[PDB]
């Protein structure tokens, strides 16, 4: 079962915007798209740089 | 062969027959066709209405 | 004259459209089926 | 019939009961060909419906593909996990209405 | 009965006559179909295209 | 080669001046469209003014100078789906595209 | 200059003259050259998309005549006699190994004969009709009427490039006075174009009134279909026919 | 069973093409062209049937009477049978009587 990031029809900031949205709640839009990442997609991404 | 906004001459018709009948006029027009018709024949009275009409 | 303004409120007339006036042919029914045909035109 | 189909009792995404009514249509897309005949009316959605959709809950996820296609698609997913497909073939706008808050005020 | 056999002879006619009348108008208005033009149009236009 | 039309702000005033060098007279937008050659000219001085004619299925209709500046005064704004849909400025809530 | 190409028959004075520009192939980004008008029997008719219809059906099925047949119950090889014997085993006793029950035999009902569909019907009403699906090419931004079919290039790309150029449609069908004396040039560039069509002077009819995009009509070939369809108009009583000599037949 | 097994072979069909280009063209031939050759003639067409449409017996009786002299004898006989067959068919077992 690959990732709903590999299919059709995805934006991250649109899924963001999403995120604030769906749970009738408001946030920081920069401070939540830096909140749903962890560190180990960085190391995952960082390392992915490399090749 | 009738030309232009036909439901007028349905009143007109219906107008004209109001004295002749007293019955509302059952009458139909064929808006694609470009006709009217009237229920029952009321035929020469009705040539003579168009010629005092004139056009 | 709104008829042909109307008209030119629509794409162009092709050949998808010539419908056949509503009225043409009464339906060419198959003598059969649940509701018209059970013994097809000469009964029991 | 019932009994050679599945089960599956009534409850909720998370006991949704008690919170808030925490909408479950996470994504949904809608698609019309440039030239297609069978989603003309559904066109008319995508004219008119859409944006009005929007409107009336901002919080899912509207998708318009659109591909130079050959039918209408609806493709809803929530968070709980499944999908359901619907296909919108020679409907009309207001059934396009219709079908689309149907699947909003579903599970 | 509260009343004598002669005594209400009569005494509903009015509304019948309405009734009668009411009946004769709505009952006999069968006649040939009245069709626009614009519908005709309408159904030629069914085929229609996006921009 | 573009199909956009925009109406201009000196529309009247170009047209007035249009219309003088066409013929004069009081009630300039009363001129009927009975004359052939003089609506030949005057078509072709708003039409090279404006780059925008009438339809020629509109051409019959016309038949005063009224309207010809109407028609001349009337927007058309036209763009590709994929161009006016997305430029309505819809609410975040979706971004449609249009590959085609 | 200019050019004002009036009808010839006398439109009467209930509507007012149909008028439109008038072009020509010749400027390569030069059109708009010139305007006139047509009868309203030419061109501003009634809309009547159902007479349009009718000449597709007279169309559609004018010539066609189809060649499939079958078999009966004595065409196909074989059968003359009893089967098999009817009561001795358990199976069914029949009348032929050739009727059309079994495994091979006739296709009992099928299309038999080569059956043909030929129409004449209402000619003046199919003149009506084609003269209705002219209005129509009219009104829908299409007949863009030509003064001549001269080819001012030789090469196809010069007519498909002006055509993207003038925007007229997806497809072309430009028709001329005589087929004799249509251009050289004209055709001889029309030859590649895989799309557009030339067309003679009777040839204006109705599948091809749908089959391209819009129509290119000669300007004297515009007043031959008028009078055309004005003779068309108003035709008495047909007392002989039409072909032989008559007191003003041509 | 009984369907196929792959997608069948590509539809390869160009709508638009000469053969089909024409399709009609020159063939408003009456009116449009001062009534010197109706339609009538301008089909490409068997001479057995070439618009004279009757019934099913109606077609098989103009065959006959117009090219009978020209057929082997197979279809001969065999327009004999049909044409017998037709005769004892119009007259004598239907719906309506
Ligand atoms: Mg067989």
């Amino acid at each position: 079962p690959v990732r709903r990031s590999e299919k059709p029809n995805w934006d991250y900031h649109a899924e963001i915007q999403a995120f604030g949205h769906r749970l009738q709640e408001n946030f920081s839009l920069d401070l939540l798209k830096t909140a749903f990442v962890n560190s180990c997609y960085i190391k995952s991404e960082e390392a992915k740089r490399q090749q | 062969k009738v030309e232009g906004d036909i439901w007028a001459l349905q009143k007109d018709v219906e107008d004209f027959l109001s004295p002749l009948l007293g019955k509302t006029p059952v009458t139909q027009v064929n808006e694609v066709t470009g006709t009217l018709r009237i229920k029952g024949y009321f035929d020469q009275e009705l040539k003579a209405w168009l010629l005092e009409k004139g056009f | 004259a709104r008829a042909l303004d109307l008209l030119r409120g629509l794409p162009r007339v092709s050949l998808a459209n010539l419908k056949p006036n509503p009225g043409s042919k009464k339906p060419e029914r198959r003598p059969r089926g649940r509701r018209r045909g059970r013994k097809c035109g000469r009964g029991h | 019939t019932a009994r050679g189909t599945p089960s599956r009792f009534l409850a909720s995404v998370l006991h949704n009961g008690l919170g808030r009514y925490v909408q479950q249509l996470q994504r949904l897309s809608f698609s019309v060909s440039r030239d297609g005949a069978s989603s003309r009316g559904a066109r008319e959605f995508v004219e008119r419906e859409v944006i009005d959709f929007a409107r009336r809950n901002p919080g899912v996820v509207i998708y318009v593909n659109s591909r130079p296609c050959c039918v209408p698609r609806v493709v809803a997913e929530y968070l709980n996990g499944a999908v359901r497909e619907e296909s919108i073939h020679c409907k009309s706008v207001e059934e396009i209405s219709t079908l689309v808050q149907k699947l909003a005020d579903q599970s | 009965p509260y009343m004598t056999r002669e005594q209400e002879r009569g005494h509903a006619a009015v509304r019948r006559r309405e009734a009668f009348e009411a009946i004769k108008a709505a009952a006999t208005s069968k006649f040939p179909p009245h069709r626009f033009i614009a519908d005709q149009l309408d159904h030629l236009n069914v085929t229609k295209k996006w921009s | 080669r573009s199909r956009a039309y925009t109406p201009p702000e000196d529309l009247q005033s170009r047209l007035e001046s249009y219309v003088k060098e066409v013929f004069l007279p009081s009630n300039w937008q009363d001129i009927s469209l009975e004359d052939s050659r003089l609506k030949f000219n005057l078509l072709a001085h708003l039409a090279d003014d404006l780059g925008h004619v009438v339809p020629n299925s509109r051409l019959h209709q016309m038949c005063r100078v009224r309207d010809v500046l109407d028609f001349y005064n009337v927007p058309i704004q036209d763009r590709s789906k994929f161009d006016e849909l997305s430029a309505s400025n819809l609410p975040p809530n979706l971004k449609i595209t249009w590959s085609y | 200059e200019p050019v004002l190409r009036k009808v010839e028959l006398p439109v009467p004075t209930h509507r007012r003259p149909v008028q439109a520009w008038v072009e020509s192939l010749r400027g390569f980004e030069q059109e708009r050259v010139g305007l006139a008008d047509l009868h309203p029997d030419v061109f501003a008719t009634a809309p009547r998309l159902d007479i349009l219809h009718q000449v597709a059906m007279w169309q559609k099925n004018f010539k066609r005549i189809s060649y499939a047949k079958t078999k009966t119950r004595a065409e196909v090889r074989g059968g003359g006699r009893k089967p098999w014997p009817q009561k001795g085993t358990g199976r069914a006793r029949h009348g032929s190994i050739r009727s059309p029950l079994w495994r091979g035999g006739g296709v009992a009902h099928g299309p038999r004969g080569p059956t043909s569909y030929y129409y004449m019907l209402p000619m003046k009403v199919r003149a009506l009709g084609l003269k209705v699906a002219l209005t129509v090419k009219l009104a829908q931004d299409d007949l863009h009427i030509m003064d001549s079919l001269e080819l001012p290039t030789g090469d196809p790309q010069y007519l498909t490039e002006l055509a993207h150029y003038r925007r007229w449609g997806d497809s072309v069908l430009l028709v001329d006075l005589t087929h004799e004396e249509m251009p050289q040039s004209i055709v001889e560039a029309t030859s590649r174009l895989k799309t557009f069509n030339l067309i003679p002077a009777v040839g204006l009819n109705v599948h091809s009134m749908l089959k391209h995009q819009t129509l290119v009509l000669t300007l004297p070939t515009v007043a031959f279909l008028e009078d055309k369809l004005l003779w068309q108009d108003s035709r008495y009583r047909p007392l002989y026919p039409f072909s032989l000599p008559y007191s003003d037949f041509p | 069973i009984g369907i196929r097994l792959t997608l069948p072979p590509p539809k390869v069909v160009d709508r638009w093409n000469e053969k089909r280009a024409m399709f009609g063209v020159y063939d408003n031939i009456g009116i449009l062209g001062n009534f010197e050759k109706h339609p009538k003639e301008l089909i490409r067409g068997p001479i057995w049937l070439r618009g004279w449409k009757g019934n099913e017996l109606q077609r098989c009786i103009r065959k006959r009477k117009m090219v009978g002299s020209r057929m082997f004898a197979d279809d001969l006989h065999n327009l004999n049978k049909r044409i017998r067959y037709l005769y004892k068919h119009f007259n004598r077992h239907g719906k309506f009587r």
